C-alpha cells in the first residue's frame, strides 16, 4: 500500500539529512579544527627556528677551588651544588661538570641528568662517549648553579672507575612531588672495547634494584631479560643488547630513545623521551614501547619522570 | 619493560 | 500511473542509489579522518618534545605547549557515526 | 495526491544531493591539504630536531688563554696581552692552576685575592683558604682569595712585589706595595713576610697603627712575622681568637691594623651593634680611612721584584680616561 | 681593629 | 904717683857718664814713641766707641709687613704675597693686631691656633685665652692662641671656612673644614658655631664620637654650640671641671672628642699615671686617633667662607716643596 | 890736699852706680810695660772692630698678648718680665718694650736700664728723643726675656705721660749685692718745645728724693742746684741745664757723659758712664766730674751702680 | 899743679852728672804724667769697648790684669833722688 | 673624652 | 753733683 513508498522515502529523507547531512556537518570542523591545530604548530617550530640562528651561551664565574672529582672538591670546601672545573687525571685537561654538595653526604659528580627536557639523548655512539649537553645555567648572579641536562662521555665516566672504583647514585622525582633514590656501592665499566660494559655492587635504597634484579613485577625470563648488571652500551647506532645479535631489527636503543645498557630491553631507561606530566599511554610513542624516563620498579613501565640523575663518588 |  | 509511479519507484531508487555513494564517499572519509587525527595528535607531542630541546640550544627561547583538545570529543562521533555504512536493499 | 507531491518533494532530495556531493568533494580535498600539511610538518620536525640538538656556548670558558707560565709575567712574555683568566703554573705546583691575570705596560701582575661586592662570604676555615674560594671571571669583577698553598708556592719560585689596591666609597683610589712578600709553609702555618714596605698613598697598616686606645696598640695590630689564622684555627697573640671574633682568615695579631678579608658593609661606614663581638670586622686599612670604615673595592696583586714599573703619576685626578 |  | 893713678880713675867714670847719657837719650826715645802710642790709642778710643754705638738689628721686626686689612685675605688682595707675620685689623677691631697669614694660591689664611713642640703651657685663665698668649714668628713654628676676642670681631665681619689642620708623630697631615665657623660674643661666653662639617680626612670631632664607654659618649663630646671653658671658669655639661681636670681653656661639653688644645705629649701615645685626673688631657681629635694619642702638630686657621677651595690635590706624593 | 879731692871722688861714685844708674834701670823696666799695655789694648781693640763688621741680631719670637702699656699687659694676662709690643696710641705703630712683671706691683713700662753696660748713653738730642738701645736679649730659647740697655724715646715717653700721668719708679743695685728703690707718684714731661721739661710729684722710697730735693748731704745752693724736677733735658749737642745759660763751657751734659735732666748739673745720673766695679776716682773721670750711674743720696758722687732702671706705670 | 888739677876735673864730673839729675827728673815727670793717661784711657777703652757687647756680630771680653805697674811706678817717681846736686867753686 |  |  502507500505505507510501502514510505519506507522507501521515510529512509531516504531522513540519512540525506540525518546521517549524510551531519557527517557532513561534523566533519568539516573536525577537519578545520586540524588546520587550525596544525597551523600553530608552524609558526611555533618557525618563531623559534627564526631564533635558532644563534645559539644560547652561559657566561658564568667559574669557581676557584677544584679537585680531581667532586669528592675532592668538597673535601677542599666546596660546599654548594653548582659546576666545577675537575681533573681526575694528570695528563687530561680539567672539564666542567656538575658537583651535588647536598644530596646524601654529598661529593656527587653527576653523570647523567634530566630536569626539564633542555636537551636531547637520542645521540649516537660518538656523542654518548664525548659527552653531550650543558652542564648548568647562569641562575643570573652569573653563578652557574642551575643545572642542566646532559651525559658527561662514557669514556671519562668509564676513565674515572678505572683510576678507583665508583659507587653510584640514581635519583629521580615525579611529577606529582615524590622522590625515591638509589645507590650502589660498587659502579664501574669496562672500555669502549667491550662496548663499556656496567657492572654494579650492592644495592641499596627505596628506589628498587633495577639494575641487578630488573623490573622485579615480572616473571622467569621477563624479569631476567631486564636486568642491566654486566649489559653493554648500546646507541641507535651500535646495537649491542641482549636482543636477537644479527637482527637488526631487533634494536633496544632505537625502540626506547636513548643511549643506555640495555639487555632484551630494559628496567631501568633514563636517557629516554622527556615526556612532559608523568603518564603516557603505549600509543604516544614513536614505537609502541615504554620509553622515556623510566623505572620501572618504582613508577611502571608507563611513567617518565620529572627528574632523574646518575651521581658518581669514590667513598 | 621487557621484550616479547 | 502504473507507469508514472512505477518510473517515480526508480527515480526512487535513483536516489537512494547515489546515497549509497554518499556513505561510501563518506566510509573512506572517515577512516581518513580517523588517521589524521592519530598523526597530527602523535607530531604535536612530538614537536612538544623538540622544541624543548632548544633551551639548552638557541640563543633566546620560546616554549610550546599542549591545549584543550575537546578535538578527542569530537573523533568519537566525527568517527563513531557508523552511522554511514548503512546501504540500501532493492 | 500523495503520489504527485512525490514528484517535486524528491526532485528536492536530488538537488540536494548535488551540493553534499559538491561538498563530499570538499571535505576531501581539505583532508589532503591537511595530509600534505601534516606531512609539511614531520619534515619540519627533523630540521628542528636538529638545529636544537647543538648546546650552549660556555662564553668563559671560551676566554681562557692557552698562553701559560711560572706566572703572569711569564705569561705576558709568553704571549699574553689582555687582563684575564689563564693557567699558570708555579716551581713545586703539583697542578697549575687558573688565575686572573693583570696586564698593562708589559706587566703581568698574578691576582692573589680581590674584594668587589660582597656577595662572596669571607668566614671561612683553613681548608677553605689554602684550596682557595671566591669566584673568577674573564673580567677582575668577581670576589676570591686564590688559595693560600697557591700564593706559598708562587712567593717561593721568585721575588715578589705585592701591590694592594684599596678603592673607597667615593671610588677613590689608593695603593700600598710591599717588597719580597712571601708566604711561608703550611708547616709554619702561613707566616706573612716582606723585606719591607717600599712606597704607596694608603698607608703602611702592616706595620701596625697608633690607634690611640692603648700606647702597645701599633705593637699589637703589625702583622710582619704573624701566622695565618681561620675562624677555627687561632694563631694569634690574643687570649681570644680574632680571626672568629672577626670572621674571617688574616694574619692576625693582637688582631689587626690591615683586613681585607674582614666582612663587606656597604658605603663604607659601619657600626657594631648587632650580634656580641663589638670588635671591627669589616674591609680596613686604619693608615687611610679608620676601623669603622669599611673600603669598597680591594685588591692583593703580585709582580716579580725584579721589573721597573714606577709610573702611577698620582697627586691629582687627571687619573681616568673612560 | 686591636683588642683591649 | 897715686895722685895719679886716681886720676885714671875719674877720667873712667866720665867714660860711664857718656855712656849713661846715651841710656838717658834712649828711655826719652821710648816715652816719646810711648806717647804717640797713646794718644794713637787715644785716636782708637773714640773711634771705636761710635762703631760700637750702634745696636742690634732686630730681625723678627724687620720682616712684619707693612701691608693690613680686615683679615689675612684682604691682606693677600692689598699686596700680601708671602707667609709671614702681618698686622690686621678686624670689623669692630678695637686696635689692630699681629698675626700669622699663611699665604698659598692667593688665600690668605688668617692663623687662629698652632701647636708644634709643647714650649707654650696651655693650660690658660679666661683672660689670658681671651687676650691671647703664645708667641709668633716669621715662621709658623711657634705656640700660640690668638685671643678669643680677636677671634669672635674675625670670625664676626664675614663668613669664614675653618680649617683645621692635624699632624701626627709619624708626620702624617690630615684636615677638617667647618664652615661658618664662629664665636659668640664674650656675653654668650664664646660658644662655638658652625653650619656644619663641609669635608676633610681627618674626621668630624666637632660633632662628637662614639668612644665606646657609653651609648652617650657622642652626645656628650660634641663640642658644636657648647661655650668655652678655662681651668677657673667652668660652662661645660659635667658635674665637674673639664677644663680644670684637663688643664686647658677649650668648648668643653661633657668634655670632648676634639681637644687641640690639650697637655702636649712627645711621641702620641701617652698614659694617665701621674697625677689624680685619669682622663685624656691630650691633643687629640678622636676621629683619626684615639684619645690616648696626642697630636704633633696642630693648627686652626680661618678663610673668608666665600672662595675657592680645593687647591691641593693629593691622592699620592708630590706634595711638599722646602 | 889728698883727702880733699878724695872726698868729692868716693862720694861721685856713688851718685853714679846708684843715684843714675839705678833709676834708668827702673824707668826702662817701667817704660816696658807701659809699652806691653798698650799693645794688648792695641789689638784687644783691633780684633774686635773686626768682629763689628756685622752687626748683632735678635731672632726672638714676638708675645701674642699685648696691651697699651705693660700694665694694660698684665691686666690681659703678661704676668712675665720680657719684651712685649705695646701700642699706646691708636694712631702710632706698636713698639717692642721691656715690661717688668715682678717688681714692686708689675705693670712696669720700662723706659731706661743699665745692667751691663751694654750700650752707649752719650748721644745726642735726636737719638735720646727717637730711642736709643736694645730693649732685651735672646735667652736661648728665643724668649726675650735678658733686659738689655736703651732709652725708649723722650718722646715717646712724653706722649706716654700727656694721655695720661705716670708714676715712675726708679731701681738700682750697687756691685755689692745691696738694692734700693725709689718712687713717685706722678711723673710727666713738657713737649720738645720746653725741652721735655721735667714734672714729679710725692718721693716714697728707700733711695733718697734726689728729684725733689737733690744730693742732701749739700748746704744751701749746692743742695737745690743738684734739684731735677722742673729742669729740662739736655744732651752733649744742647745745653738747656741751669748752669749759666750763654755761657757754652757750662755744659752739665757734656761734663757729665748722659743725656738727662740736668740741673747746675746734678743729684741723680743715671745715663751716665757705665763704670765697672763701682768706686770710680774723680782723676778717671774725662772731665773730673762725677759722672757715671750716679744716685748720691745713696752712694756719694763716687761710685756707679751695677744696674738701674726707670720704670712708668699709671697707677 | 898736678893734685890742684884732679879738682877741677872731679868738679866738672859733678855738673857732668848734675845734667843728667836734670834729664832724669823731667822723665820721672813724664813717666808720672805717663803711667796715668795709659791707665785712663784704658779703663776707658774697657768701658766703651764693653758697649759692643750689644752693637756687633761677635763680642770679645777684656779685663784688666797687675797694677804691680803703680808700684814700680809709685818707686819710678818718688826715687826723686835725681834731685841730687852739687855746686864747688864760686864766691 | 667623656667622663662617665 | 754741684758747680762752682
Ligand atoms: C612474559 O610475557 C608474556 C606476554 O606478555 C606472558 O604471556 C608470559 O606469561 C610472561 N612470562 C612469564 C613469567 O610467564
Ligand atoms: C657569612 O658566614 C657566616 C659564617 O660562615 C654566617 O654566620 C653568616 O650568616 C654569613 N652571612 C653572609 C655574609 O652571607
Ligand atoms: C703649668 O702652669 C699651671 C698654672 O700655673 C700649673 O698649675 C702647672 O703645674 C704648670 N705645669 C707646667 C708643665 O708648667
Ligand atoms: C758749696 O761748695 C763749696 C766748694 O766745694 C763750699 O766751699 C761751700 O761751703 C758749699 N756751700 C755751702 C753750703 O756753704
Ligand atoms: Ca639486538
Ligand atoms: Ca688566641
Ligand atoms: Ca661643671
Ligand atoms: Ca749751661
Amino acid at each position: 500500500a502507500q505505507k510501502e513508498i514510505e519506507n522507501r522515502y521515510k529512509e531516504v529523507k531522513i540519512r540525506i539529512e540525518s546521517t549524510v547531512a551531519g557527517s557532513l556537518r561534523s566533519m568539516k570542523s573536525v577537519l578545520e579544527h586540524l588546520r587550525a591545530k596544525m597551523q600553530r604548530m608552524e609558526e611555533a617550530i618557525k618563531t623559534q627556528k627564526e631564533l635558532c640562528s644563534a645559539p644560547c651561551t652561559v657566561n658564568c664565574r667559574v669557581p676557584v677551588v677544584s679537585g680531581m672529582h667532586c669528592e675532592d672538591i668538597y673535601r677542599n670546601g666546596g660546599r654548594t651544588s653548582e659546576a666545577y672545573y675537575i681533573q681526575p687525571d694528570l695528563f687530561s685537561e680539567p672539564y666542567k661538570v656538575f658537583c651535588d654538595m647536598e644530596s646524601h653526604g654529598g661529593g656527587w659528580t653527576v653523570v647523567q641528568n634530566r630536569v626539564d627536557g633542555s636537551s636531547n639523548f637520542a645521540r649516537d655512539w660518538n656523542t654518548y662517549k664525548a659527552e653531550f649537553g650543558n652542564i648548568a645555567f647562569g641562575n643570573g648572579k652569573s653563578i652557574c648553579n642551575i643545572p642542566g641536562e646532559y651525559w658527561l662521555g662514557t669514556k671519562t665516566v668509564h676513565q674515572l672507575t678505572k683510576q678507583h672504583t665508583q659507587q653510584v647514585l640514581f635519583d629521580m622525582s615525579d611529577w606529582e612531588g615524590s622522590s625515591v633514590y638509589a645507590q650502589y656501592a660498587s659502579f664501574r665499566p669496562e672500555n669502549e672495547a667491550q662496548g663499556y660494559r656496567l657492572w654494579v655492587e650492592d644495592y641499596s635504597g627505596n628506589a628498587g634494584n633495577a639494575l641487578l634484579e630488573g623490573a622485579t613485577q615480572l616473571m622467569g625470563d621477563n624479569r631476567t631479560m631486564t636486568i642491566h648488571n654486566g649489559m653493554q652500551f648500546s646507541t641507535f647506532d651500535r646495537d649491542n643488547d641482549n636482543w636477537n645479535p644479527g637482527d637488526p631489527t631487533k634494536h633496544c636503543s632505537r625502540e626506547d630513545a636513548g643511549g643506555w645498557w640495555y639487555n632484551r630491553c630494559h628496567a631501568a631507561n633514563p636517557n629516554g623521551r622527556y615526556y612532559w606530566g608523568g603518564i603516557y599511554t603505549k600509543e604516544q610513542a614513536d614505537y609502541g614501547t615504554d620509553d622515556g624516563v623510566v623505572w620501572m620498579n618504582w613508577k611502571g613501565s608507563w611513567y617518565s619522570m620529572r627528574q632523574m640523575a646518575m651521581k658518581l663518588r669514590p667513598k | 619493560g621487557h621484550r616479547p | 500511473y502504473s507507469e508514472v509511479l512505477r518510473e517515480l519507484e526508480r527515480r526512487i531508487i535513483h536516489l537512494q542509489r547515489r546515497i549509497n555513494m554518499q556513505l561510501q564517499q563518506l566510509t573512506l572519509l572517515q577512516h581518513n579522518i580517523k588517521t589524521q587525527v592519530s598523526q597530527i595528535l602523535r607530531v604535536e607531542v612530538d614537536i612538544d618534545v623538540a622544541l624543548r630541546a632548544c633551551k639548552g640550544s638557541c640563543a633566546r627561547y620560546l616554549e610550546y605547549r599542549l591545549d584543550k583538545e575537546k578535538n578527542l570529543q569530537l573523533e568519537k562521533a566525527a568517527s563513531y557515526i557508523a552511522n554511514l555504512k548503512f546501504e540500501r536493499f532493492e | 495526491k500523495t503520489v504527485q507531491k512525490i514528484l517535486e518533494e524528491v526532485r528536492i532530495l536530488e538537488q540536494i544531493g548535488v551540493s553534499h556531493d559538491a561538498q563530499i568533494q570538499e571535505l576531501s580535498e581539505m583532508w589532503r591539504v591537511n595530509q600534505q600539511f601534516v606531512t609539511r610538518l614531520q619534515q619540519q620536525l627533523v630540521d628542528i630536531r636538529q638545529t636544537c640538538s647543538r648546546s650552549c656556548q660556555d662564553t668563559t670558558a671560551n676566554k681562557i688563554s692557552p698562553i701559560t707560565g711560572k706566572d703572569c709575567q711569564q705569561v705576558v712574555d709568553n704571549g699574553g696581552k689582555d687582563s684575564g683568566l689563564y693557567y699558570i703554573k708555579p716551581l713545586k705546583a703539583k697542578q697549575p692552576f687558573l688565575v686572573f691575570c693583570e696586564i698593562e705596560n708589559g706587566n703581568g701582575w698574578t691576582v692573589i685575592q680581590h674584594r668587589h661586592d660582597g656577595s662572596v662570604n669571607f668566614t671561612r676555615d683553613w681548608v677553605s683558604y689554602r684550596e682557595g674560594f671566591g669566584y673568577l671571571a674573564p673580567t677582575l669583577t668577581t670576589e676570591f682569595w686564590l688559595g693560600n698553598e697557591k700564593i706559598h708556592l708562587l712567593t717561593g719560585q721568585q721575588a715578589y712585589r705585592l701591590r694592594i689596591d684599596l678603592t673607597d666609597w667615593e671610588n677613590t683610589h689608593r695603593y700600598a706595595d710591599y717588597g719580597h712578600f712571601k708566604l711561608t709553609p703550611e708547616s709554619d702555618e702561613y707566616r706573612l713576610f716582606y723585606s719591607m714596605y717600599l712606597d704607596g698613598d694608603a698607608g703602611n697598616a702592616f706595620d701596625g697603627f697608633d690607634f690611640g686606645d692603648d700606647p702597645q696598640d701599633k705593637f699589637y695590630t703589625t702583622h710582619l712575622g704573624m701566622l695565618f689564622s681561620t675562624p677555627e684555627r687561632d694563631n694569634d697573640k690574643y687570649e681570644g681568637s680574632c680571626a672568629e671574633q672577626d670572621g674571617s682568615g688574616w694574619w692576625m695579631n693582637r688582631c689587626h691594623a690591615g683586613h681585607l678579608n674582614g666582612k663587606y658593609y656597604f658605603g663604607g661606614n659601619y657600626r657594631k651593634t648587632d650580634v656580641e663581638f663589638p670588635y671591627d670586622d669589616g674591609i680596613i686599612w686604619a693608615t687611610w680611612h679608620d676601623r669603622w670604615y669599611s673600603l669598597k673595592m680591594t685588591t692583593m696583586k703580585l709582580l716579580p721584584m725584579g721589573r721597573d714599573l714606577s709610573g702611577h703619576g698620582g697627586q691629582q685626578q687627571s687619573k681616568g680616561n673612560s
